[PDB]
């Protein structure tokens, strides 16, 4: 009783910091700045030849060359100009929930259900993509793979764990615990030396690599976080739930900015990833289209409508010139 | 009690950090975007 | 009279319009060709050709009362309006068969089945059609202009056996086959849960009013010989004829779901 | 954060009555379906009762079926449920469950070892 | 960079002709997704027509189910993986009274998943000769489980296994009814529940599966081409 006690003594500590901290909310310091209005956004390509539903996107280094995952048990590597397949990986497992691409190129990842981070090596000498390496020690699903760079990567769990892996070793080089929900969604900083990971109890959290301690925890959602992606500083990141809303955390404001959602919005959120500038968050929904939101307004400044099922995959270029949306449809967009 | 001892060590963690004020940060979220708008082809 | 005339304008911009619709949607997107939609495409290509490449002598034809294109191109547009109506008629009974297929065998249909299979139905149509449409290049009879239809097809009261032959071949085989199968899908349908009379009755009934008019004249000009069907009857017959262009195009590509939701998001 | 704290319970002697009430804070309390959820010593989660987003279906666990009656204060944002005619078996601790999606009329909300969104509970010791 | 393009384009023929054949293998195959929980004979069933994976054959179709058990409690995530199933076979032990209440809000709530309305359900009320022996031993009543169960009367379209207890057979039925309410409240005709008498030795599960995937394979069909 004393230790709860303590907690909630704790927390309504970190309650009246964060308060005193919320001088000014970021709608009416944003609202001086002209909103950028409806954005028409129109499916320049479609990428398609995927023979199921689509978990997972995720552009190369080079914008020119996407990867995708679908549970008909292909890791499929498109040529976004062309539209033409470099290269189509079987996988072991069909359910993968995520799927990477290395910074360097000459790696992918795919991770799901089968609680093993499979690694695909792509510049290889004996022609076809063979299996680099197996990840295995995840007690629970994989939801999301990153590359730090062709030796670490991050991988989150359904087992309210994320870890950071040796490639070369394959052994797990650091563990992070502490989340009470399965880990839907993890993403990597810009600079690499922290990530955050959502989770299915409502709650982000800050994790540095080198320690392997959370080093910030965020709440305020209502129900399972689907979706998570830092900001392009590296300084915040947005979270989708399944109650239809996101919000935007700052890591050193240590609390919520921004809400948004509507009435007539109902369905939960799948997949969150923001343009260059972060001007924009591009949002899935399972109302089958994805919004895009003004991060300094919160109001829709439009919809991607041209899926016929819920779309599960949302990418954005490194060089900021192209989206990429994966429906459940088995179709890959491109929107420019 | 392993439990509530680590959950309480990690709340003790995270009220030791220093918290900055939200219009500072609202500010420099607000100057990303101004900054990177001419580099962003989907805005403009 | 005028009104004649009129109705031809009309049901030739269908033809037109109601196939090259479906076929530029089945063209500019090839996931959709899958069997069953590849057998819709090559219908609604026939029709569009036969809506350019006949109806519009067929609509010269009868507002200048005589033919004035020669006994080559009234061969040639006799010869083509023989084969496309052959083959429009014919792929409704594949479709059938396919549809049949896909509902008594669901399980073994992907295999049962299969794109080479598709495409071995699919010549296989068009040679059935070249079967029964090459006698006029065999000269079993003649293609002249007939002035009630006005436009040139073949004698059917100069030849019945020619008439009777076609009536057999391209024209009641599609039938048997066509309702064969939707009353098997139909036993099916009411075991299993008064939609599946409207649909049968929609898919069978357009084909009946195209066609069985133009066949009931062709059948009595053969047998009873001309002027034993009155010049309004034999005309709107034709016309009927024609306007199964526009019944096939509508009832197999947007009675379809997944075409229907393209197409109308195009 | 979400937050569930349940106020009753305490010791009763069979045939006795309780009202159990729980106070929900951190969502919008209309949205979820409300579930009582109750786990005996020596054994795992039992789910209780349940009522919907506006009150109107109402389900029991068919052992607790009469006796126990569930009720939603949607102004008060709270979660009653009335105890009457109690017996041994009920002496339990007693937890208000959210449905983890809002909306919706399907939930997984009995798990074993950790929920997100469940209270911290009551004892309720009928003796 | 002509050469490069055509490079491009031949592995892209290549590709394409490869994902023809894999998407001509993948569309020739069912995914089925096995649900249950302890004491309910999952993997019985899977042993029985001979993990996480299950490969099975009947009438030279080729079924895949897939036991998820690596895996916590918590079922609401990695349950939206299976929507493109043809089935879901949900097994449940009818013995256990106790555990049959949470067997219930489980049905119920994948019946009512939005990913999961389209998905049928096959159910397998097994151990039902454990069933019978609790009620014919008598010392465990379903009354106290289900009040219901005291004004309940057997359905006249009921059809007992010859030579059976009229008690066993109002209790299995009356269990079946139980999921079959919850099947019927809303299933809007495009799911439906199928129901099965299930015990440990019998060899004919896969019949069922079977048969039950050519009915929603059937029913779909029909909705394609819109009879009804
Ligand atoms: C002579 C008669 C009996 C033949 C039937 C006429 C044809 C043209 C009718 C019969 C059924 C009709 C269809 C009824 C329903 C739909 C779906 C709707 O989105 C409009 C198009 C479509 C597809 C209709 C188009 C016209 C249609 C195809």
């Amino acid at each position: 009783d004393q230790l709860r006690q303590e907690a909630e003594q704790l927390k309504n500590q970190i309650r009246d910091a964060r308060k005193a901290c919320a001088d000014a909310t970021l709608s009416q310091i944003t609202n001086n700045i002209d909103p950028v209005g409806r954005i028409q956004m129109r499916t320049r390509r479609t990428l398609r030849g995927h023979l199921a539903k689509i978990y997972a996107m995720h552009w190369g280094t080079d914008s020119r060359l996407l990867v995708s995952a679908s549970q008909d048990g292909k890791l499929i590597i498109w040529d976004s100009y062309t539209t033409n397949k470099v290269h189509a990986i079987p996988l072991r497992s069909s359910w993968v929930m995520t799927c990477a691409y290395a910074p360097s190129g000459n790696y992918v990842a795919c991770g799901g259900l089968d609680n093993i981070c499979s690694i695909y090596n792509l510049k290889t000498r004996e022609g076809n993509v063979r299996v680099s390496r197996e990840l295995a020690g995840h007690t629970g699903r994989l939801s999301c793979c990153r590359f730090l760079d062709d030796n670490q990567i991050v991988t989150s769990s359904g087992d309210t764990t994320c870890a950071l892996w040796d490639i070369e070793t394959g052994q797990q080089t650091t563990t992070f615990t502490g989340h009470t929900g399965d880990v839907m969604s993890l993403s990597l900083a810009p600079d690499t030396r922290l990530f955050v990971s959502g989770a299915c109890d409502a709650s982000a959290k800050l994790w540095d690599v080198r320690e392997g301690m959370c080093r910030q925890t965020f709440t305020g959602h209502e129900s399972d976080i689907n979706a998570i992606c830092f900001f392009p500083n590296g300084n915040a990141f947005a979270t989708g739930s399944d109650d239809a809303t996101c919000r935007l955390f700052d890591l050193r404001a240590d609390q919520e900015l921004m809400t948004y959602s509507h009435d007539n919005i109902i369905c939960g959120i799948t997949s969150v990833s923001f343009s260059k500038s972060g001007r924009l968050l591009l949002a899935g929904y399972d109302d089958f289209n994805c919004n895009v939101w003004d991060a300094l307004k919160a109001d829709r400044a439009g919809v991607l409508a041209g899926h016929d099922n819920r779309v599960s995959c949302l990418g954005v270029t490194d060089d900021g010139m192209a989206v990429a949306t994966g429906s459940w449809d088995s179709f890959l967009k491109i929107w420019n | 009690i392993a439990q509530a001892r680590k959950l309480v060590e990690q709340l003790k963690m995270e009220a030791n950090i220093d918290r900055i004020k939200v219009s500072k940060a609202a500010a420099d979220l607000m100057a990303y975007c101004e900054a990177h708008a001419k580099e962003d082809p989907l805005l403009t | 009279i005028i009104t004649q005339f009129i109705a031809i304008i009309v049901i030739t911009i269908f033809v037109c319009l109601g196939n090259l619709v479906i076929v530029v949607t089945l063209y500019k997107k090839s996931y959709l060709l899958t069997l069953s939609n590849k057998f819709v495409f090559s219908l609604t290509l026939s029709n569009f050709l036969l809506s350019v490449l006949v109806l519009p002598f067929v609509v010269t034809s009868s507002i200048r009362r005589e033919w004035i294109f020669g006994v080559v191109w009234c061969n040639f547009s006799a010869l083509l309006y023989l084969l496309i109506s052959s083959a429009s008629m014919l792929t409704l009974g594949v479709i059938a068969i396919d549809r049949y297929y896909a509902v008594l065998y669901p399980m073994v249909y992907p295999m049962k089945i299969t794109g080479n299979r598709a495409v071995m139905a699919l010549v296989y149509i068009w040679l059935h059609s070249l079967i029964g449409c090459l006698p006029p290049l065999f000269g079993w009879s003649s293609v002249e202009f007939d002035e009630f239809k006005w436009m040139c097809v073949a004698a059917w009261h100069r030849e019945p056996g020619y008439t009777a032959f076609w009536q057999i071949w391209c024209a009641l085989f599609p039938f048997l086959v066509m309702l064969v199968c939707y009353g098997f899908i139909f036993r099916v349908a009411r075991v299993k849960a008064c939609k599946a009379l409207i649909t049968i009755l929609v898919v069978l009934g357009a084909f009946m009013v195209t066609w069985g008019p133009y066949m009931v004249v062709i059948a009595s000009e053969a047998l009873w010989g001309k002027s034993s069907v009155s010049p309004s009857l034999e005309t709107w017959a034709t016309w009927l004829s024609f306007a199964s262009a526009v019944c096939h195009p509508l009832i197999y590509g947007l009675w379809n779901k997944t075409v229907r939701k393209e197409l109308l998001g195009m | 954060q979400v937050q569930l704290q349940e106020s009753g319970g305490g010791l009763v002697q069979p045939g006795g009555s309780l009202r159990l009430s729980c106070a929900a804070s951190g969502f919008t309390f209309s949205n979820y379906k409300m579930n009582w959820v109750r786990q005996a010593p020596g054994k795992g989660l039992e789910w209780v009762s349940d009522i919907s987003q506006s009150g109107a279906s109402i389900s029991y666990t068919g052992s607790v079926k009469g006796r126990f009656t569930i009720s939603r204060d949607n102004a008060k944002n709270t979660l009653y449920l009335q105890m009457n005619s109690l017996k041994p078996e009920d002496t339990a601790v007693y937890y208000c469950a959210r449905c983890p999606a809002p909306f919706t009329r399907d939930c997984f909300d009995v798990t074993s070892t950790t929920y997100a969104y469940r209270g911290q509970g009551t004892q309720v010791t009928v003796s | 960079q002509r050469n490069e393009e055509k490079a491009q384009r031949e592995a892209n023929k290549k590709i394409e002709k490869q994902l023809q054949k894999d998407k001509q293998v993948y569309r020739a195959t069912h995914r089925l997704l096995l649900l249950g929980a302890d004491n309910s004979g999952k993997s019985t069933i899977v042993k029985q027509m001979r993990i996480f994976e299950t490969k099975f054959q009947v009438d030279k179709v080729n079924f895949h189910m897939f036991d998820v058990g690596g895996q916590r409690d918590e079922r609401r995530k990695w349950i939206q993986c299976f929507n493109d199933v043809t089935a879901i076979i949900f097994v449940v032990d009818s013995s256990d009274y106790n555990r049959l209440q949470e067997a219930l809000n489980l049905f119920k709530s994948i019946w009512n998943n939005r990913w999961l309305r389209t998905i049928s359900v096959i159910l397998f009320l097994n151990k039902q000769d454990l069933l019978a022996e609790k009620v014919l031993a008598g010392k465990s009543k379903i009354e106290d489980y289900f009040p219901e169960f005291a004004r309940y009367t057997t359905p006249e379209d009921a059809t007992p296994e010859p030579g059976e207890d009229p008690r066993v057979t109002r209790a299995k039925y009356f269990i079946r009814d139980e999921f079959l309410r919850i099947s019927t409240a809303s299933g809007d005709g495009r799911h439906y529940c199928y129901p099965h008498f299930t015990c440990a030795v019998d060899t004919e599960n896969a019949r069922r599966i079977f048969n039950d995937c050519r009915d929603i394979i059937q029913r779909m069909h029909l909705r394609q081409y819109e009879l009804l």
